[PDB]
């Protein structure tokens, strides 16, 4: 009973559940965890959904067995969920294949709606220019739009709602690769159950720069037929079609773990998590940061040293908004810094860091993690106000904060990873020992005084180069 | 933004530094509490005698070792316990601290926090007072709790602090 008495305690949560699920070889355990989904809030369980579905693929049946039904229950409630359920499904299967074709057994126009956006971009390959690519794109996006607005939906958007129009103008091509990656903008009108709901009617139709997001909403609905409706919102997604996000997933949900921990502990690191939708093992989806732009080119456009483009654009070293800017840098550099020494992420450079009109930084290409084989320069340095300023100094106090925070919950942030780790081909699990050496960057044994010393030890590798 | 004040805030564990700093700059309070580890920044722009001034508080912790935050700081809110007297009585050795790691000329003020406490009372506010100009420290109680002089404990250190116009 005593086992028992813990499930039925407050402290048992959906992560508990999974932990449980995953470890216990008591079948009589499986099944009643797999009943307690039930009880758990939508919200809560969704996040881990890529973990119970890689379970029921790469573990006993029984295991799985206990997974399936309430599964199957969501599936039924909400395509959308179906949908997100049938990608995964497939994409983590190269048992499986089973249960994808009940699923799909409907949702014809959401995979041609997404079919055709993956066939778009896999034309492109034959344009080896940028922006001779861009124009193709363009054009054939109207060609999109020629299909009235359909009873399809971006999976990537917070809320439900029926895709009504593409501003097709709008839509660019992010670099000139075989199999390049292209953001669009899209139109939708929102609803309250997309499941129970009508497609809207059609509205018949009759430039392009770089500019802040909100003015870009001005324009783009202006200009659209379905603009004056208040149910209108812009979304916007990039569409990779030969890109596998899987990895890309896993990153996101991790920063979303340490997110979540920084903010139950009270360290004011900041990081931004962007959200993945995993089509393939081959294709994806995502929804970027708006915004921002990269570093490199912040440079290349401005012609400026990084210090020198935050005094431009939000003052002189007397002004608020530098300050705050500052702030965010540095809050945000802190952050980033934590998640990439605890991932191991590599290939670290001005084209993977994004820079927010506030002032923070966003890293965002997450292949070369973990078992699969980030920098202080002066130029980050500097905008921090230097190597003897208090800012910096701060800098450094809110990564040991942010490390100290972290080991309180290191679990949570293990089980993510070391689940996923299940029956996996992803290059980030090559080694023996991928998630071993996870548990001992965490440093676990280490007083804190020895924590101060290893922070003091990171910043100085991080200035090497 | 005309002036910069670096402000730290010293003094034993559970006074309140921390709720001080959350009131005074953010307008909000908790019960519930998580020991400062090192050091926590927030900054808050005040005027005095018609001038602009910008005041960077440092909230540092009861981790001895947060001494180098203190190197450039005009002045410093020493905070003890109205309602726990051994957080009034090291405020001897904190005298004596600010005599070994800071600015011989730093604008110092007393605090007595959580008056709202008034049946816990184990500090009366004339012993206080009484060392406070014993010394050469200007003194107040606040309640970080119900706000009760928070805004005023900021406002007289920085006004105390301008009146250092230099001729
Ligand atoms: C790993 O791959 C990723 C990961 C994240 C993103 C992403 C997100 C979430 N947010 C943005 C964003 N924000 C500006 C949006 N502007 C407005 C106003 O909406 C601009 C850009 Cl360039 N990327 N980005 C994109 C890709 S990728 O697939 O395109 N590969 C990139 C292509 C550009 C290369 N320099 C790096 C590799
Ligand atoms: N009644 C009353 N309780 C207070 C008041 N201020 C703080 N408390 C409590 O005292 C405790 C102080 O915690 P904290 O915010 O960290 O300040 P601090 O102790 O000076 O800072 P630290 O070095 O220990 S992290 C808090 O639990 C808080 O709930 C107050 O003004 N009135």
């Amino acid at each position: 009973s005593w086992l028992l008495r813990l499930f039925e305690s407050k402290l048992f949560d959906i992560s508990m559940a999974i932990s449980y699920l995953y470890n216990s070889k008591e079948p009589g355990v499986q099944a009643y965890i797999g009943n307690r989904l039930f009880c758990f809030r939508n919200e809560d369980v969704d996040f881990y959904l890529p973990q119970l579905l890689n379970m029921y693929i790469h573990m006993d049946e029984d295991v799985g067995d206990a997974i399936k039904p309430y599964i199957v229950h969501r599936c039924r409630q909400s395509i959308n969920f179906s949908l997100q359920c049938a990608l995964l499904l497939g994409a983590y299967s190269s048992r499986g294949t089973k249960l994808r074709k009940l699923i799909l057994s409907r949702l014809a126009p959401e995979r041609e709606f997404i079919k055709s956006l993956m066939a778009i971009g896999k034309r492109l390959a034959t344009l080896p220019t940028k922006e001779q690519k861009t124009q193709r794109l363009i054009s054939e996006l109207s060609l999109l739009n020629h299909k009235l607005p359909a009873r399809v939906w971006l999976p990537t958007a917070g809320f439900d709602h029926h895709v009504v129009r593409v501003p097709h103008t709008q839509a660019v091509v992010l670099n000139s690769k075989d199999k390049a990656p292209y953001l669009i903008y899209v139109e939708v009108l929102e609803c309250e159950n997309f499941d129970t709901t009508s497609v809207p009617a059609r509205i018949p139709e009759n430039v392009a720069l770089k500019e802040p997001w909100q003015e870009k909403v001005r324009r783009i609905r202006e200009g659209s037929p379905y603009g004056h409706l208040p149910n209108w919102r812009l979304l916007s997604v990039i569409v990779k079609c030969g890109d596998d996000l899987r990895q890309e997933l896993l990153a996101f949900q991790v920063l979303k773990q340490l997110q979540s921990i920084w903010e139950q502990e009270r360290v004011p690191l900041w990081i931004k998590p962007y959200k993945i939708l995993v089509i393939s093992a081959d294709s994806g989806m995502i929804e970027p940061v708006v915004n921002a732009v990269s570093i490199h080119q912040v440079k290349k456009q401005s012609q400026l040293s990084l210090l020198d483009y935050f005094l431009q654009e939000h003052g002189s070293y007397t002004t608020e908004a530098f300050l705050s800017a500052q702030r965010n840098f540095v809050q945000s550099c802190a952050g980033y810094c934590l998640v990439c020494y605890l991932l191991q992420v590599k290939d670290r450079h001005n084209g993977n860091i994004l820079l927010d009109a506030e002032g923070h930084i966003i890293h965002i290409d997450f292949g070369f993690i973990l078992s699969s084989s980030f920098k202080l320069t002066t130029e980050f340095v500097d905008v921090m106000g230097g190597l003897d300023g208090d800012m910096f100094n701060y800098y450094k106090m809110l990564m040991l904060q942010g490390l100290i925070a972290a080991r309180k919950h290191m679990d949570k942030v293990v089980q993510i990873v070391e689940i996923m780790q299940q029956g996996s081909q992803l290059p980030c699990f090559h080694g023996s020992s991928t998630i071993r050496n996870l548990k001992e960057r965490f440093h676990m044994s280490m007083t804190e005084e020895q924590l101060q010393l290893l922070v003091e030890q990171m910043v100085d590798g991080s200035m090497r180069s | 933004y005309d002036y910069l004040f670096k402000v730290v805030l010293i003094g034993d564990s559970g006074v309140g530094k921390s709720n001080l700093l959350s009131r005074f700059t953010r307008n909000e309070f908790n019960l519930e509490s998580k020991s400062t580890i090192g050091v926590e920044f927030a900054t808050r722009s005040i005027q005095v005698d018609g001038k602009t001034i910008k005041a960077q508080i440092w909230d540092t912790a009861g981790r001895a070792i947060t001494s180098a935050y203190y190197r450039g700081a005009v002045g410093a809110l020493l905070v003890y316990d109205i309602a726990k007297h051994l957080t009034y009585e090291n405020v001897e050795r904190w005298l004596k601290e600010l005599r070994d790691h800071a600015d011989s000329n730093i604008v110092i003020m007393l605090v007595g926090n959580k008056s709202d406490l008034r049946h816990l009372r184990a500090v009366p506010t004339d012993e206080a007072r009484a060392f406070a100009e014993k010394n050469g420290l200007s003194f107040i109680e606040t309640s970080a709790l119900d706000s009760t002089n928070v805004e005023a404990a900021f406002q007289t250190i920085l006004t105390e602090i301008y009146r250092i116009v230099s001729q």
